């Protein structure tokens, strides 16, 4: 479902598409395998203070849920 | 005030299929609740598609596609001027499936609310790709 | 050491006058200068450019010119010469080295970064030319020696390039991966 | 000049001197970059000292009343006081928000700070 | 005048001009991929929340039309530096919009050079920063939207700044301007024109920010890349075209040292051989 | 004047940087 | 100091102290070159006191010379990195 992942997770419609293909993205084509990537990084903005990777996407990484 | 016939436009972040098109006759699609069919004269309405299938019949062939495509989800909207855009994250064919390589190691899965329906979703798109393929 | 170029010229000399062919290399030819330069600046002769005396071009002409490729008439011999200069900083604007080089045909530049790299014989091709060019070579090196020119020298305009191998489009890093081979 | 220590001269006049120095000598140390690509590319803390520099050059030329016929402006009479007051606010930062243009043959401070600010108003 | 110092220095001109020509063909080569990237994803769901919403004429009616008093903005520059002017000119505007009134805007940058540029002239304002993007897409510009999503919830408004590449040499700064999840919402949930009962009303809200969000936001990033090896090959262009002409002048002054070097070398020569 | 010496100070000084980083790694 | 006269008395010299111009300007007084200069007694003539803390000495601002041209380059500064631009600062 796709209405109750987002009532009762906070899970967004995006993250949730991302979910979705999770289990099927060795399943399409090489040309959206190579879409479906999300690699940067986050700094908390003093002189040498934070450095963070957003690799996963799929966890509470990059679109973060009241469940998890 | 008010459009022509009608124009459809099939766009994706990474390629834009269809800018502006008239020559389709019918679209027909699967929501959360239920599967719809969207064509001339359709009133004005939003609908979010989940990762299923998206047929369009076509009077006249057009190169490169098929009219069968499975949509990784995307937001349909239908503008008051008689105009429906379609916007998804990515499309291809039926015939590119390539089944039977799910499950490849992302199994896995973490037991939490979200998590919970996560799968669900994952589960739900397995079982629907299969008779997709059909 | 002033002698001694023209005492083996000589001895090239009688193959090339009986119609045999012969092969003189002059090693270290730019002593030969120091050498006229001394007993001239010990004669107390004007000096001219870095010291050398006024006739310090005619010196090398008159020993050179001696290698030659006589007519069937004479016999049909020849002397091929090889002198050999030792440049100071690679630079060839120095007053000797500028004289062989108006004398000679062409010139074998060779240079020491190219042997650092592995590139043995370190032979310079972008300096490096012949005269006779084609008209010496065989008639089956003619054909593959021009289009191979061609290719080496297409390749070094390239290779300034040749550190950004991926990030350049298509059918240009192919062609360094060819010069590479060359 | 040998005139120039600190013990003969007033220890303020010594630093301000040393500011002009070491502002102009560290943008020398950078012309060779400046000159192949532009101050765009700079760093903030570099622009700086490039920025400065550039008005305190402008601000060091003045008309001569001798010169009066080859410029063609009248000459200008700067006072010690004024001499070291006019460095001391620019070296601060006091005219850095006006062009560069407002300095060039002024005798004062308080004199390019007139016309940079006019050139503000037209505007 | 020391031949040998001068020789040196033409050397390493030579190697700036050398790298500085070909990183202008991989500025080039580059751009290539940008533009088949841009042309291929730009007006991508662009304005359609936006037109939709101004097709819905209860909403305009009930629209709640008022002045934000505080907003966001997420300036976009690029994070590899000798990319050209563009950056300078980013961190510039805001620079000025920012310095003019201090506490009503978060400057959440993006960018390195753009964080780095406004770290010491903005302190304590901005306090986390995007960088090292691996590759631009649609899924990660949402990651980006996303928070953004929770860093406006403060503010009455979220802008982006970025660069518009409209040709391969021309590229100006363009902005949005975007209201943020809680007006939107509030100003969504009136739509009655356009039905939404596939998904309730409830959900397809808070769907659609996303995509009025993200559309904006992998809108913007593409033109800032575009921008970025547009104003790069650019850059090296005139950087190289700098190069050789010092370079030339040089080989000029070298040539005018060489003949000065034989003429007092001979000189001592001959003041020896006189006596 | 002198553009060598900046090229040779900015080599030296990313390498150490970028080889310190590398070396807290190895260890 | 390629010069016919500086070349031969530094050879004949044991130790020679290069002023610089531009250290001189920057407010580098005495503006000495440490990278060039160079005694032959070395530390056999310091005290016990001086070649201890002498040795660190050297390696630290030998360090220091090196990120100098970084903080140009900017944009980012390892933690350990900013330590030894600013303890090279001090000295």
């Amino acid at each position: 479902c796709i209405e109750f992942a987002f009532k009762k997770a906070g899970i967004p419609i995006v993250r949730n598409f991302l979910h979705s293909t999770e289990g099927v993205i060795y399943g399409l084509p090489q040309r959206v395998q190579r879409n479906l990537a999300i690699n940067y990084t986050v700094k908390q903005y003093k002189e040498g203070k934070a450095v963070s990777a957003k690799t996963i996407k799929t966890l509470q990484e990059a679109f973060p849920s009241k469940g998890d | 005030t008010k459009k022509q016939k009608m124009e459809v436009t099939l766009r994706t972040p990474y390629k834009e299929y269809l800018a502006n098109f008239d020559g389709f006759s019918r679209i027909t699609a699967k929501t959360n609740e239920a599967s719809l069919v969207i064509q001339n004269k359709t009133p004005a309405s939003l609908y979010v598609l989940p990762p299923g299938p998206l047929k369009i019949r076509f009077t006249s062939e057009v190169k490169n596609v098929s009219g069968d495509f499975l949509h990784t989800g995307g937001w349909v909207i239908v503008h008051a001027d008689n105009t429906c855009e379609i916007n998804v994250m990515d499309l291809f064919d039926r015939k590119e499936v390539r089944a039977d390589q799910f499950e490849k190691g992302n199994i896995q899965d973490l037991d939490t609310l979200a998590g919970k329906y996560a799968a669900k979703s994952r589960k739900s798109t397995v079982r629907l790709f299969t008779k997709a393929t059909t | 050491q002033f002698l001694a170029p023209y005492s083996g010229c000589a001895i090239g000399e009688f193959f090339r006058d009986n119609g045999k062919h012969a092969l003189i290399i002059y090693d270290d030819l730019s002593k030969q200068a120091v050498a006229y330069r001394q007993m001239s600046l010990l004669l107390r002769r004007p000096p001219g450019r870095e010291a050398y005396p006024g006739d310090v071009f005619y010196l090398h002409s008159r020993l050179l010119e001696r290698a030659a490729k006589m007519n069937d008439s004479l016999g049909g011999g020849s002397l091929t010469a090889l002198p050999v200069i030792e440049t100071q900083a690679g630079d060839v604007s120095a007053y000797i080295p500028t004289n062989v080089i108006s004398i000679t045909d062409g010139q074998i530049f060779l240079e020491t970064e190219l042997f650092y790299k592995g590139i043995r014989p370190a032979i310079n091709v972008g300096l490096s030319v012949s005269r006779v060019g084609s008209a010496a070579q065989i008639k089956a090196m003619k054909k593959i020696a021009g289009n191979l020119k061609l290719t080496l020298a297409t390749y070094r305009e390239l290779a300034a390039f040749s550190q950004f191998g991926s990030d350049l489009d298509a059918k240009t890093q192919q062609q360094l991966n060819t010069g590479e081979r060359l | 000049s040998r005139m120039l220590d600190p013990i003969t001269i007033g220890e303020e006049h010594y630093t301000v001197a040393r500011g002009v120095q070491k502002l102009l000598q560290d943008y020398k140390s950078l012309q060779d970059i400046i000159a192949i690509l532009g101050v765009d590319d700079l760093s903030e803390e570099d622009k700086l000292v490039v920025a400065r520099a550039r008005k305190v050059q402008k601000f060091l030329s003045q008309p001569f009343f001798m010169s009066e016929v080859f410029s063609g402006i009248p000459g200008r009479f700067v006072n010690l006081k004024q001499n070291i007051a006019s460095f001391k606010a620019l070296l601060e930062g006091a005219g850095d928000e006006y062009p560069e243009s407002c300095f060039y043959m002024k005798g004062d401070l308080e004199e390019s700070l007139a016309a940079g600010r006019a050139d503000a108003l037209k505007s | 005048a020391n031949l040998k110092q001068l020789k040196i220095r033409m050397k390493a001109i030579g190697s700036i001009k050398k790298i500085t020509k070909a990183m202008k063909m991989v500025a080039a080569s580059k751009m290539k991929a940008e533009t088949s990237r841009l042309e291929n994803g730009r007006n991508f769901a662009v304005g359609s929340v936006q037109k939709m919403l101004e097709n819905e004429s209860y909403v305009q009616k009930k629209k709640s039309t008022t002045a934000p008093k505080s907003t966001l903005l997420v300036p976009i520059t690029s994070d590899k530096g000798l990319c050209g002017s563009v950056n300078s000119s980013i961190v510039r505007e805001v620079k000025r919009l920012a310095l003019n009134n201090r506490s009503a805007f978060g400057l959440l940058p993006v960018g390195e050079k753009g964080s780095s540029g406004l770290s010491r002239p903005f302190p304590d304002l901005l306090k986390s920063s995007i960088v090292n993007i691996q590759n631009v897409n649609f899924p990660t510009a949402a990651a980006i939207a996303h928070q953004v999503s929770t860093q406006g919830a403060g503010y009455d408004q979220v802008t982006l700044i970025y660069n518009h590449f409209k040709n391969a040499i021309s590229y100006v700064v363009k902005h949005q301007e975007l209201l943020p999840r809680a007006q939107f919402l509030n100003l969504f949930k009136y739509v009655t024109r356009h039905e939404a009962v596939e998904p309730e009303l409830e959900y397809s809200k808070n769907y659609f920010f996303e995509l009025y969000m993200a559309s904006s936001v992998y809108n913007a990033l593409l033109n800032s890349s575009a921008s970025e090896q547009a104003s790069r090959m650019n850059a090296m262009e005139n950087a190289s075209k700098n190069a050789g002409e010092i370079l030339s002048k040089l080989t000029l002054d070298y040539n005018k040292a060489r003949q000065a070097k034989i003429t007092m070398e001979l000189i001592e020569i001959i003041s020896g051989a006189s006596i | 004047t002198r553009e060598e010496e900046w090229l040779d100070k900015r080599t030296k000084s990313q390498e150490k940087v970028y080889f310190d980083q590398e070396d807290r790694k190895a260890m």
